[PDB]
């Protein structure tokens, strides 16, 4: 159920393939939607989740470098997929930028994203 | 302006 | 890039990673017990062309806590930066999310921090 | 001012706060049960001179989960901003820290988010 | 125990008083140490902690406005006090800055501080 | 936990 | 948990 | 920012 095209509340697109061995691979596309807004993602997920009605834990990372630009940063999303009627992936994320030693205090941003298979507006 | 947003 | 090799945290865990030319990080995380039942795959990404002003190298990686011997139904992601030099280190913040029912989603995610060095 | 009053989250909790002219926040946080045993003191601070250009008003508060009836040996801090207008909201991220032994410190802190509104 | 003068790894000073009512009141003094860098803090703590060796949970907030300046943000620290020889307060913090709705996604920084009674 | 009590 | 065991 | 001023 994980495999497919997902959208967060801001309109970014998360294209993912969930492998039999627990790998996640795919592409993250920022809201703008152009070639320059595409980035590689990789992660892992629980390929044998519990059958007690719990979600499937997963995580992934995007380094914000592609052939057109480099933001010297990476974001990791940690969350769970919840299947059923309106499937969704609920996450919290950490965005860390490379910084000097003196500026390490503004290195990491924290936030939350909810992904659905329906794109919002 | 970060690409995630 | 400086990152490839073995890294240790202060709690006694080990991770062996290979940094690829294209930005990939692949490896194994080994919890403190050190046996085969404590080994787990890791994958992530890193800035393969960092700034040259002395800034660190941004990176992140994920471990899903399932191997062929056990399943903790959770995944941790580490988000951080590599700092090169004689006393190299990887400074991270981590999120550990456990699979929960919707009612218990409030206790799904722990946050903490870890520092990794090349020497134990 | 716009912050003083009663706020509700989606899970059924309520918090009543007075925003003082000196940047103080004081009030009560009431759990879903709505019981005398579900009421806890809250105290925090907010920016009493915010930008007038559409920007939110930064604020934070803390609840320690002890009252005269129960004690959960924990404390939550909410950090976020108030956004005024017809659809006024307080958007927060929170940290819940439980008292633990040194060894169990890895599970001391849960992280989450809450959106509060003036209407339930 | 909690009441006292505490210092973080970076040079800041946290003067706090823990009241019988679970209140934390005090002053945060930034690294500079001048009058313009003093800010009010308020928070709460578990005034009846477990006796099994567990720490004492607490939290506090500073809004970064004083009589001299305003940074349009606030920081909350969440953590626990661990007493004994080498008493420490271990925390994680969230710093939120007032932003427009479009920039909200980047409004909160996260980090960690350890406080000791020795500078 | 009281923050999440139903 | 395996991360801290 | 004040929290980190040298």
């Amino acid at each position: 159920g994980i495999t497919g095209t997902w959208y967060n509340q801001l309109g970014s697109t998360f294209i993912v393939t969930a492998g039999a061995d627990g790998a996640l691979t795919g592409t993250y596309i920022g809201a703008r939607g152009n070639a320059e807004s595409r980035y590689v993602l990789t992660g892992r997920y629980d390929s044998a989740p519990a059958t007690d009605g719990s979600g499937t834990a997963l995580g992934w990372t995007v380094a914000w470098k592609n052939n057109y630009r480099n933001a010297h940063s990476a974001t990791t999303w940690s969350g769970q997929y919840v299947g059923g009627a309106e499937a969704r992936i609920n996450t919290q994320w950490l965005l860390t930028s490379g910084t000097t030693e003196a500026n390490a205090w503004k290195s990491t941003l924290v936030g939350h994203d909810t992904f659905t298979k329906v794109k919002p507006s | 302006s970060h690409p995630q947003f």
